[PDB]
RNA sequence: UCGAAUCGCCACUUCUCUUAUCCGGUGGGCUGCCCGCCCGGCGCCCAGUACCUUCAUUUUCACAAGAUC
RNA sequence: GGAAUGAACCGCUUAGGGAUAUGUGGCGUCAAAACUUGUGGGCUCAUUCUCGAUACGUGAAAAGGGUGUUGGUGGAUAUCCACCGGCCCCGA
RNA sequence: UCGUGACAACGACAAUGGAAGUACCUUCAUUUCUCGGCCAGACCCAACCUCGCCGCGCAAUUUCCUUCCGGGGCUAACAUCCGGUGGGUACUGUGCGGGUUUCGAGGUCAUGGGGUGCGUGAGUGGGCGGAAUAAAGGGUCGGUGGUUGUGUUCUUCCUCCUUCCCUGUCCGUGCGUCUCGACGCUGGCGAUGGAAAU
């Protein structure tokens, strides 16, 4: 059992796991795909950073109720993501300290995706954009 | 599963007492939607035949009977219905069904459409599975021969409830609206 | 007129029931709008009653008698290999395709999207270079009219 | 038959046609978009000046399905939706998402 | 309709050329009158723009004698003191459909009047509707799912004639002209339709070997 | 002058006819079985499945802050 | 709150308001609900005040007729006779 | 009751009236301005209300199923149907269950919170702390003698041991008389203005 006061406590859906591809449903990056990296120390938002080369979505925070967690997952054992901490977002052109953190994490994420057997198909998959065409039903899909 | 009017066997007797110890035990076959209606019909029959009322009697069994199998059969049902200006009318009819409960349920619906008789004005005298070569109705004997065949014409084909379009393209299944 | 006939040994497909889009062979006829359906080489599909508004007859038939045994029906089906032939029919493949799309996991949906786009691109490339020689499109046909019209003045 | 009650609204969505499909959309956010006749205050009026316009939105949520054909019931926060919206477009968003 | 100089000048400054609202065109051939009117009226109230063509091919259950007598009973009703105020008895098939739809709408409120304004109801297929796009049908009122085969039915055009309509010959003359022009055009461009079909074929064996397999798995190739 | 609501489009759809009807047409053998023959599409993020390639601080939703007219 | 409408019929009986569920009555449009539900049976065709379709509501019908069609009962012969129902038609 | 200037619009439902919003006007009131009695979103605890998935008892599953014959029937048979023979061991009914040594989710713009953070602002919890590890209370098997009832022995139920199988045990926190007051996290808006918000 985990106490609610302890940092490791968290109440999020089992679908949203590190390495899961997600579809962003709201904000300026709506319709794009990104990789979930981790969760903030408390019961806070998740940290998503799709490879900036692929989807062009940088490191930022997102609520779990504004994404759709798909069933395709990429292993993140090699990546660390231990430099992502809440105060880097608390600070509120791009500072170069943010640039180096984004670049370093991106290279590890890209290498981990390539290590996956279907790396080429996954890279193209992360480039795609989701939209609701005239005459389709999202409630009948499976994700 | 589809038919209403399940098959019930009701066993009862008059309550033991002086001036009549060890009363006779009777058996009754009835077709009713539930066992509460089955027991109501049993006491109505007992009252009008043996002069025994439900207040002075008891019910020993209200079991449900089991049928044989899932084959096609011929059933002869002799039935009687009451109406004013005509009294009681008795008739014998033949049906095709799978079980006795289904055949009797067909007979009740048949009497409703063709003679406008409700459930409580109808009494069933018996139901029996008769063989071929002794059914007297041609609307039943026409299904007996082997190599029987017929096509399906004037069909009305409705889509599954999930598809169910409203406006569809004239030369395609494009489903413009809904 | 050209309808397939309802008889003992005729394969049918269910329309709207719980056993939707399933195939079984008619074994008996009871009255005008009820039959008994059974398929012993498939899960579920034991002998049961089916309304005649809920089936569609197929082209395949099997030689059996009315009210036949389950082991007799199983022997007849495998001798004629009727079930395999239905699976090769275009109607069966279309139904199987729709079920595959309903199970898709948004990654195979992307893979199908890529495959369709690749075909559309190559069809466009094939259509051109058959329009340069023997023009057929609206613009390539009008190019010949324009060039000949300008020959006299230029 | 006695009259209408304006604290709840009925919305018909495209491609639902079933109660089981309408149950997927319970809890989703809904907005009605219209325009006024001058520029009033809006969200991010000072951070994003490009957003200033005559456009306005009224938000709501889906509470429960209505009937058996895929109609839903909607409550528009505290107030009620204006009667000039009858027959016009309603946006049904995909958040909050349980999937 | 009829843009004045105010409208043309504004379009000239803004740079706009053409605009077409979203409209559904319904072919009303072999459709039950009452069932089609009820379905269309509800869709009008839901904010739809509908144009219906071939209104002379609507069908009514019963014999022509029965339906003609029914109309003659309706025609008998008029305000005795001033018939120019009384009910008006329109005679064209397209006007009859609009009257039937109007009785299925709340016509004495602004909401119902606006809904009725969104229906056009042509006779035949006019020249301004031919090239707009594909037509649609209503399967719930198609009369081959509705009527038993042995029952007699009336065609609306035949019944509208014999009670006052005097444009049956004009409509059939224009319809026959449309069929010949459409038939001639459709036979043309058979080469480009075949060329596109011969392009989708042989596109395979040019695509990569993996995309063809995915197409085969989903039953598209 | 006007800041506005609407959010697929196509010179492959935009011809016709039937539903007791070869539902793609179409012959033959012995009154239903069997055997042959020929012929909507795109669109959803490399103009295309393939290496390469800018997306940020608009740093957690808000009318798409973008388009069409 | 229902029976379109009605002192008295049906349901229910009343402080100011939300959520949930019902009663009578309903689910083609008007008009909320089967986006015209069933993978349930039968019967019915009604030409000039126009077939039928919510009880109370005589808020309209009788005696007497009709193989129009669909069911029963009792007799002869391997189809005939007599009688009685249902819906529809004349009497109106 | 009438004139004038400005403005608001408005077809024909005679106007007036009720309810609920919205578009423009406000010489009205209250609050805030570097923290806010403003507007949104997500999260936690308690309570209430739902959905999935998995099961149980009863002779309910024998007026039944299956083989081998004798009738009968059809076509060469089979089958529907009636009598016998030996085997028997998803099913039209009825009463109910399932999260804490854990069975998977959802909703409350339709509820209360300080939303564990100060002091009397009383987490009562199988759920929060501490300890302990099958603790008593059930399901089958084989024996064991008393019992209810048919039939001329067997059929229930008991008490008493023997085999396996399942689950979850104990302890603990009142306030110095009473009542009311105390509104977390993230963003938008508000920095004294013909300002925002109600
Ligand atoms: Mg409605």
């Amino acid at each position: 059992k985990v106490s609610r006061k302890s940092p490791e406590y968290s109440t999020v859906r089992k679908s949203c796991k590190p390495g899961t591809i997600a579809i962003i449903l709201a904000g300026r990056f709506r319709g794009r795909r990104a990789v979930i990296l981790k969760q903030l120390p408390k019961n806070g938002p998740l940290v998503i950073s799709g490879p900036m080369k692929y989807s062009g979505v940088p490191i930022r925070r997102i609520d779990s109720r504004y994404i759709i967690a798909t069933s395709t997952r990429v292993d993140l054992t090699g990546v660390d993501t231990s430099a992502i901490t809440p105060e880097i977002f608390k600070r509120e052109t791009v500072s170069d300290e943010r640039a180096q953190l984004q670049n370093a994490i991106d290279t590890a994420l890209i290498q981990a995706i390539k290590k996956d057997p279907l790396g080429k198909e996954m890279a193209g998959y992360l480039h795609s954009v989701f939209t609701i065409k005239p005459g389709d039903a999202p409630h009948r899909l499976k994700w | 599963v589809r038919p209403h009017l399940r098959h019930y066997c009701v066993v009862g007797r008059e309550t033991p007492s002086e001036k009549n110890p060890q009363p006779t035990v009777y058996k009754f076959e009835v077709f009713a939607p539930n066992f509460v209606v089955a027991k109501s019909r049993f006491w109505r029959m007992m009252r009008e035949k043996n002069k025994v009322k439900s207040t002075h009697g008891d019910v020993l069994s209200c079991k449900v009977v089991k049928d044989r199998k899932l084959a096609a059969r011929n059933y002869s049902v002799d039935i009687a219905y009451y109406s004013q200006r005509c009294g009681y009318t008795h008739m014998v009819k033949e049906f095709r069904d799978v079980c006795k409960a289904g055949a009797v349920s067909q007979a009740y619906n048949d009497l409703a459409s063709r003679h406008r008789a409700r459930y409580h004005n109808i009494e069933v005298l018996g139901v029996k599975s008769i063989p071929n070569h002794e059914v007297r109705r041609l609307n039943v004997a026409q299904f007996h021969p082997h190599n029987l065949s017929f096509p399906l014409l004037q069909r009305r084909v409705k889509a599954p409830r999930k598809d169910r379009v409203i406006f569809v393209k004239k030369n395609s299944k494009r489903a413009v609206v809904a | 007129v050209k309808a397939n006939y309802i008889r003992a040994g005729r394969l049918v497909r269910i329309l709207r029931g719980p056993r939707q889009n399933r195939v079984g062979v008619i074994v008996d006829i009871v009255d005008a709008n009820r039959v008994l359906v059974e398929n012993p080489c498939e899960q579920k599909m034991w002998r049961h009653v089916q309304n005649l508004k809920n089936v569609e007859p197929l082209k395949f038939c099997v030689s059996i008698s009315r009210n036949c045994s389950t082991k007799a029906l199983k022997e007849a089906l495998e001798s004629k290999k009727v079930l395999e032939k239905y699976a090769a029919t275009k109607s069966a493949v279309r139904i199987a395709a729709k079920k595959a799309f309903a199970e898709s996991t948004d990654f195979e949906r992307y893979q199908l999207r890529v495959a369709k786009r690749s075909r559309a691109y190559w069809a466009r490339k094939i259509f051109d270079d058959n329009d340069k020689k023997n023009p057929v499109s609206w613009h390539k046909v009008a190019l010949k009219k324009l060039l000949k019209n300008a020959k006299k003045v230029d | 038959l006695h009259g209408q009650n304006k604290n709840t609204a009925l919305v018909r969505i495209e491609n639902v046609n079933t109660t089981e499909d309408a149950k997927w959309y319970v809890g989703k956010r809904v907005c009605y978009v219209y325009h006024g006749y001058k520029i009033k205050r809006c969200v991010r009026w000072s951070k994003a000046p490009a957003r200033r316009s005559n456009t306005r939105a009224i938000w709501g949520r889906i509470t429960r399905p209505h009937g058996t054909s895929g109609t839903v019931r909607v409550k528009f926060n505290g107030s009620s939706v204006p009667a000039s919206a009858i027959g016009r477009r309603i946006r049904v968003y995909l958040y909050p998402s349980r999937i | 309709v009829l843009p004045s100089r105010r409208s043309l000048n504004r379009s000239s400054r803004k740079g706009f050329k053409k605009h077409r609202p979203d409209i559904i065109v319904i072919d009303l051939k072999d459709h039950v009158l009452g069932r089609a009117a009820a379905i269309v009226a509800k869709q009008l109230l839901l904010g739809k723009k509908i144009t219906v063509v071939r209104c002379e091919k609507l069908t009514i259950a019963g014999s022509e004698i029965r339906n003609k007598i029914k109309y003659l009973q309706f025609l008998r009703k008029r305000k005795l003191s001033n018939p120019k105020l009384g009910p008006f008895h329109h005679r064209s098939p397209s006007d009859v459909f609009i009257r039937t739809v109007r009785s299925m709408l709340p016509r004495y409120t602004k909401r119902g009047q606006r809904a009725l304004r969104q229906l056009v109801a042509y006779e035949g297929v006019p020249v301004n509707v031919v090239r707009t796009g594909g037509r649609v049908v209503i399967p719930k009122a198609q009369r081959h799912n509705c009527y038993r085969n042995e029952r007699r039915f009336t065609v609306l055009g035949n019944m509208c004639k014999h009670v006052g309509w005097k444009y049956s010959d004009v409509v059939e003359k224009l319809e026959a002209a449309r069929i010949e022009k459409s038939g001639r055009h459709h036979k043309k461009m058979e080469k480009v339709r075949v060329a596109w079909k011969n392009a989708r074929k042989e596109a395979l064996k040019k695509m990569p070997q993996k995309n063809v397999e995915v197409l085969k798995k989903f039953g598209l190739a």
